[PDB]
């Protein structure tokens, strides 16, 4: 019987390498089929009609906003945009399984979490336009959303940096005795970063109540997953870290919901991390599948579909137009919040700018900026 | 747009800066069978098109994608170079070079020294898009050269044009030291210029006096060279001031002699860069020029740099050390 | 040994620098129930004894070991701080801070700005052993402050003594901005001095004039303060020169006013640091003093720094900017 | 049937988290028991007597050198030292399975690989003393060994940095069509670093002929493995990356040899990475176990043991004494090899030093340094 502190195991008297099982990977959990029928009654969440309709409307409102802002970017009216197509179900389904005060970390595909949490169209637009209404004060590129009120940590561009941060936040929640989880969203590409290994391992050794939610859509920009990894996706990594793991069909809002709800329940109770890998497509769509479910229950119809399509387009267009005609913030906001306070040498730079603009102001877009 | 780009080696053709990079890389792979190019999304041609066509021409084993992991990209590249093979790594934006900082500063830069020259990674070059682009905000705009300038054992090189990019990149690739080559991304699709089709070299650690002048010395690198060229024109027309305009080109090791010789002549220096003032590379230049040219200085050396903030989105036109900021500082310096 | 350490708040006791760190940390955990300390090998007391006794006193949930992963340690600490809890991270040697460079520069430093102050990590402090130690060679000797000085949004703080360490570390821990506190490890077990048992604060961004003088201003930080104190004594005895000796204390944001006021008086400045000359923080100080005090300068500002090499093993006595190197530079400056 | 490019798998219609198997971990491969008897004849390597004696003598010579240099460090005669106690078998056993020209990357516990490859005692000592004979020119702390002739890449202090480098070297070897492997040694602590995740993943996606050799001795300085990870050691991580993996008894030179030999054979042939995790103790010792094997074959005895103990102590002491009385290198070597060439501004610093020493030289240890 081996006496090694690094591992718990028997001896073996023959040489055998352990092979990866990639062809027969971890199976993909699904609740409803492509015609929106529940496959296994024991797995029905029986979400109430008003919640399921909120899932549908959040996803479709997001999709409407994407169409309009994508076009705005193509026209150069905003400088950058990332859509949510194919990710509407992973985000709304998981968000619906969280408590409203669970803290979310993510990156570029997480706008649906904010939409489910009722973030105003006006503030999505304000961030993308960098206008005076933006609580981010116009400092980050578009789609770098954040909301303190809705417990959604401000997005940043460097991939995977949020992963070990999310773990730290979860550790703090544990200590505060919170009944709170942290969820951390990232793509399969981002999972290649060293910060992912850091986060996964810290979460396990430090026993943190966190859900790692990996979106696997088969690509990172131009890179297919065959050039990203060679094991059985990201779900197969979890067990090597001592993390309970599952794979789900990201086109199935109910599969996502069920996995997230159970992960949340166990994470908070056991102070242990869970890994959910949701398989999606790079864009048999989450909105269509849920629509078929709605029709099967008698919860929606063509008239409602048409009317909501029209109402959501009007709501997005009103927010869009308002956002475009607001001024940008005062240029003075370029200098605040670098530190909490403003150091004197920084104030000196601010004063330099004000003097410069007094003299050379006609060469700057002053009329577009507040005050 | 905040700048205007303007203006012996065999046949040339019109190339923009991305094309001139591709041409360098193509010449390199043609003549050096060990050479490979790798990084995120390089196989299909790169997000800025710098590697278009190269995989089809040279093979999938020589132009290939890595996993999304910058510390891995640099470590992997070091390892190629340890074997003597030419490793041309790409970091997708200079803003994302920081995960590799440990591999660059503690490993690449020190590899030769710490082994007594038993091992090296001299055949490594890291290329990355750099500098502001009008709307890149915090993570698509950065100019990190001053971070690297404090690390003995690496070279840091930044071109101002397509002709300069190809000759300097070839020199980095062939130089027997790990080099970081920062490509000003705002120039990738700006104006073309004639670029030799065949390989040629531009020397490292050599500044270029692009316009002679007798009243003031102006120093910059990258895109900011074009800003100071325009400043020189403004100062001539509006003030009757003759400006000597210098492109530093190599950040480290830098061409101290060329800069000091100019300032001994003019007696005035203005250095400009998009990077934040504090700890920026202008401080090293100013300090050194003050040490070598103290008796020749007629006025305090001016630094016109980005502010000491992160690089903002909507405020970019107010952040950058533009021609009006440079001009005004020059005006006050002349009137000192 | 290359230096000599020498020399209102209630009861004091004799403490060396490691003890004074432990006392700071102890006061912090006592008065702030959110505060936690974590890093590699901190639970048993740390490799330099800075956390001895703290886990037994405050609990395993507040003083704990992490996996061996510096990028994780900093990222984890940011995350604690995002929730408003005080996070005191340890990086085992400053030499090994580089894996966390991306988390420090792209994340911690920019957290408040980029969110419009919706989120912050102001309650994060990163402490790490720093500076030369006689035999530490490339990776147990480094002084990385100049790398961090080019990053708006962090503070960098370095003490010269046990009394200074405790008051400055308490100020970092309570400051509402992410701070890096570098502990000169050669001092950890050097001479003790009296240190208040109860908490007290020493202000950040304030230099300290430890000796008034009228002929020359000498600026340093960490251990090098003790070197320049000795230089001041040599210059008095051998040259009849009166030296004003200043401990910078905070690297960024730095106390420009205190340094400029001194140089306006003396008309001469010598800055010294163990870090390599090129891109070192002495360049920022020299540049700035030249800009503010140009008419008061009687001689070129001198920088006496480590050479532009990695930090060597057997050659350390020849590498460091010792009292004889500082003295000789001072001699030439006075004779200018 | 799922149509997701990120993974190959079936659907599952019930929610099931995948659990880690940590209590019943990957078993530990062993060839000989603690009395040095081969357990399973099919696993005997039948190494010839002269090779097995070279294994024994390399390990014991290392152990002798450790005793002497450890004491030297305690006395402050050298500034730093890392012993190899408990690691003698992992290093000699694996080195013996490599081709002499296979490139080795490692860190602090790899001196045995050099010893097996006949690195002179004089050069181990020269590095530790930083004397004129050191080809590293006295620039690194002690035990930072390297040898170009013996294909052993110079050690550096930052943990795990060698891992992705080793992978790059292996990629280059593949292209050169080498019949060469790279081996990369690291501890279980170092495996927590982001660079380990980088290396493991790159090696798999880029199909590199590399052996990852992880030494798991249950501790990283004061940190037990319960605070380092929560999966089944490091061997269990390999499959998640698509890496063929095995765990071996690090106190058994033959188990180590067999695993390394087979890993080498397959890595070079298949251009695929292998992971070996050798379980050792922090210091039923590799030297004793091999000694019992030798006695069982009639290959050693007490007289030989005594005589070799005496001869090895004399050889180490001769090298030690010689190393102490050599001068240190010329101080000019502080400036070379920073770049290949010496930049002019660096030459200027060198000249500054020479001028300084002309005047102030009596205050420096010039008599200890060459020229
Ligand atoms: C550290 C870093 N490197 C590279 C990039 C550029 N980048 C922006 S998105 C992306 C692909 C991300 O793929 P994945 O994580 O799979 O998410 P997806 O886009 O598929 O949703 C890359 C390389 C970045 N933002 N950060
Ligand atoms: C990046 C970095 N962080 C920390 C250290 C300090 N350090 C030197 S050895 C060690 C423990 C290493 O443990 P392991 O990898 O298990 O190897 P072992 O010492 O057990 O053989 C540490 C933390 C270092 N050298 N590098
Ligand atoms: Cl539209
Ligand atoms: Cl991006
Ligand atoms: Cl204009
Ligand atoms: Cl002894
Ligand atoms: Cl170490
Ligand atoms: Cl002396
Ligand atoms: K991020
Ligand atoms: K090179
Ligand atoms: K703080
Ligand atoms: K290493
Ligand atoms: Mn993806
Ligand atoms: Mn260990």
């Amino acid at each position: 019987k081996p006496q090694f502190p690094g591992a718990s195991a028997e001896f073996i008297d023959k040489l055998e390498f352990i092979q990866p099982n990639v062809i027969s990977g971890i199976p993909i959990y699904r609740v409803m089929d492509r015609q929106g029928q529940i496959i296994n009654p024991s797995e029905d969440p029986h979400l109430p009609k008003e919640k399921v309709l909120k899932l549908y409307k959040s996803m479709t409102l997001l999709n409407t906003m994407d169409r309009i802002l994508y076009e705005s970017q193509r026209q150069g009216r905003i400088s950058f945009y990332m859509t949510n197509y194919g990710e509407e179900g992973t985000h709304v389904g998981s968000a619906a399984a969280l408590d409203n005060t669970d803290l979310v970390f993510g990156q570029y595909r997480e706008a649906g979490v904010l939409m489910y949490r009722d973030y105003p169209l006006e503030l999505f637009m304000a961030q993308c336009y960098g206008n005076i209404s933006d609580l981010g004060k116009g400092r980050q590129m578009p789609v770098h959303y954040g909301c303190k009120e809705r417990h959604f940590v401000t997005i940043s561009s460097p991939l995977a940096t949020q992963i070990p941060q999310a773990v730290g936040a979860a550790y703090a929640a544990k200590r505060a005795n919170a009944n709170r989880v942290v969820i951390c969203y990232f793509g399969e590409g981002a999972a290649s970063e060293g910060d992912a290994h850091a986060g996964f391992n810290f979460a396990a050794t430090l026993e943190c109540p966190i859900i790692f939610f990996c979106r696997n859509n088969g690509y990172a920009i131009s890179t297919p997953t065959s050039e990203q990894y060679r094991g059985d996706g990201i779900a197969a990594r979890g067990p090597g870290y001592g993390i309970m793991s599952i794979r789900v069909d990201g086109n199935d809002v109910f599969a996502v919901y069920n996995a997230t709800k159970e992960a949340r329940r166990r994470a908070v109770a056991e102070n242990q991390p869970f890994l959910i890998e949701a398989m999606t497509y790079r864009i048999d769509h989450p909105i269509s599948r849920l629509r078929h479910y709605l029709l099967s229950q008698g919860w929606w119809d063509e008239e409602q579909e048409k009317a909501w399509r029209k109402q959501s387009r009007r709501k997005v267009m009103e927010a869009f137009e308002q956002a475009e005609r607001k001024p940008k913030p005062n240029p003075n906001l370029l200098f605040s919040d670098v530190y909490q306070e403003m150091p004197a040498q920084l104030r000196k730079q601010q004063e330099s700018l004000a003097r410069h603009l007094q003299t050379y102001g006609e060469h700057y877009p002053l009329d577009h900026f507040d005050k | 747009a905040h700048f205007t780009f303007q203006p012996e080696y065999g046949q040339t053709q019109k190339m923009n800066l991305f094309q001139s990079v591709t041409s360098a890389l193509d010449n390199s792979l043609a003549k050096d069978p060990t050479a490979v190019i790798f990084g995120e999304d390089v196989a299909f041609g790169g997000v800025f098109r710098c590697t278009v066509g190269l995989r089809d021409k040279y093979g999938k084993d020589r132009v290939f994608n890595t996993p999304l992991c910058e510390q891995g990209i640099v470590g992997f590249g070091i390892g190629i170079a340890v074997t003597g093979a030419t490793a041309i790594a790409e970091i997708q934006f200079a803003d994302y070079i920081f995960p590799a900082f440990d591999q660059i500063v503690n490993e690449a830069a020190k590899y030769r020294y710490r082994s007594g020259d038993l091992f090296n990674c001299g055949s490594l070059t890291i290329r990355s898009p750099w500098g502001c682009v009008g709307h890149g905000a915090l993570y698509h705009s950065q100019s990190p050269e001053a971070f690297f300038a404090h690390c003995p054992g690496i070279k840091v090189v930044i071109p101002r044009s397509p002709f300069q990019a190809k000759g300097l990149l070839l020199s980095c690739i062939e130089d027997k030291n790990p080099c970081i080559f920062f490509e000003p991304k705002i120039l990738y699709r700006a104006a073309a210029e004639e670029v030799p089709i065949e390989p040629y070299n531009i020397p490292l650690s050599q500044a270029e006096v692009i316009q002679e002048g007798s009243d003031v010395t102006l120093v910059a690198w990258g895109t900011q060279v074009h800003v100071i060229r325009e400043v020189a024109s403004m100062a001539k027309e509006k003030l009757g001031v003759s400006c000597e305009v210098i492109d530093l080109r190599t950040i480290i090791p830098w061409d101290v002699d060329t800069i000091c010789k100019s300032v001994i002549k003019t007696g005035r220096l203005l250095i400009s860069h998009e990077a934040p003032l504090t700890g920026g590379f202008a401080s090293e230049i100013s300090s050194t020029v003050q040490e070598e040219c103290f008796l020749n200085l007629e006025a305090p050396i001016s630094r016109v740099c980005g502010y000491d903030t992160p690089f903002p989105h909507i405020f970019e036109p107010f952040y950058i050390p533009d021609k009006w900021k440079c001009y005004d500082a020059l005006r006050k310096m002349i009137n000192y």
